[PDB]
């Protein structure tokens, strides 16, 4: 989408690991705040929003 | 310490950072005393 208008998938009921993201060549950055991206396998959450 | 890699990576190369040559290869302790020097070599190191 556009920055105006931007899409928000609501990620629930499901089991995902984060750090096939964070060891992807693919991203200019990945900047985290009140959690680390080295724990987030450790870890989980009522919803996820993207 | 003396050792080439892709400059994506120059920001592994520090003391708490975390990623497959942080890792895998080349871990600094997280107190470290020191100083990491980098430059682009694709005018020696590239064919």
């Amino acid at each position: 989408a556009s920055v105006y208008a931007w899409n928000r998938k609501r990620i629930s009921n499901c089991v995902a690991d984060y750090s096939v993201l964070y060891n992807s060549a693919s991203f200019s950055t990945f900047k985290c705040y009140g959690v680390s991206p080295t724990k987030l396998n450790d870890l989980c959450f009522t919803n996820v929003y993207a | 310490d003396s050792f080439v890699i892709r400059g994506d990576e120059v920001r592994q190369i520090a003391p708490g950072q975390t990623g497959k040559i942080a890792d895998y290869n080349y871990k600094l302790p997280d107190d470290f005393t020191g100083c990491v020097i980098a430059w682009n070599s694709n005018n020696l190191d590239s064919k």
